[PDB]
């Protein structure tokens, strides 16, 4: 399978999540995603084919994971934006006020701006601290997907937000949306990963 | 907030 940020993957033939970013760890290929998407050793599938398993995760507290993939997967420095792509150029963290976009299997590619950093989400499983908040909308299934600047600077992977009855926060005004992401920096250092870029 |  071609690994691009934003596409859908299922976990243990059950839950759906989105790919964050293509990465490597020495000769091992992988992608980073959301910790709540799977437990260590859960099986990841893309289009019905097995592509890898969860190698590690942290959730709650933080919300992060990396899946190591088989050798046959093709890592790409890209994030899906409809039919086109956003090239990954690095991981410079943007500041409050910067515009940002995110891509996921549920709402597609949405952009907004970063409104706050170091936010705590009180999920039913326990708190998740240090999240950054943006007002791009997102829905159930978007978790783990890519947060990136139009310029290609990777920001993080989707964690969660304030959902309405329709399964997303796209029907509410930007001013009231709270879409949270886990910063990428700490996941790269924690797992010793390197981003695939182009 | 809920996870996703």
């Amino acid at each position: 399978a071609n690994i691009v940020g934003g596409i859908e993957y299922s976990i243990n033939n059950a839950s759906l999540c989105s790919v964050g970013f293509s990465v490597t760890r020495g000769a091992t290929k992988g992608f980073v995603t959301a910790g709540h998407c799977g437990t260590v050793n859960a099986t990841a599938r893309i289009g019905g084919a097995v592509v890898g398993t969860f190698a590690a995760r942290v959730f709650p507290g933080n919300d992060r994971a990396w899946v190591s993939l088989t050798s046959a997967q093709t890592l790409l420095p890209r994030v899906a934006n409809g039919s086109s792509f956003v090239t990954v150029r690095g991981s410079t963290e943007a500041a409050v006020g910067a515009a940002v976009c995110r891509s996921g299997r549920t709402t597609g590619y949405q952009c907004g701006t970063i409104t706050a950093k170091n936010v705590t989400a009180n999920y039913a499983e326990g708190a998740v601290r240090g999240l950054t908040q943006g007002n791009a909308c997102m829905g159930r299934g978007d978790s783990g997907g890519s947060w990136i600047t139009s310029a290609g600077q990777a920001q993080g992977v989707a964690s969660g937000g304030n959902v309405q009855s329709n399964g997303n926060n796209c029907g509410i005004p930007a001013s009231q949306r709270s879409s949270l992401f886990e910063r990428l920096q700490p996941i790269l250092s924690q797992y010793g990963l390197s981003l695939v870029t182009g | 907030a809920a996870p996703f």
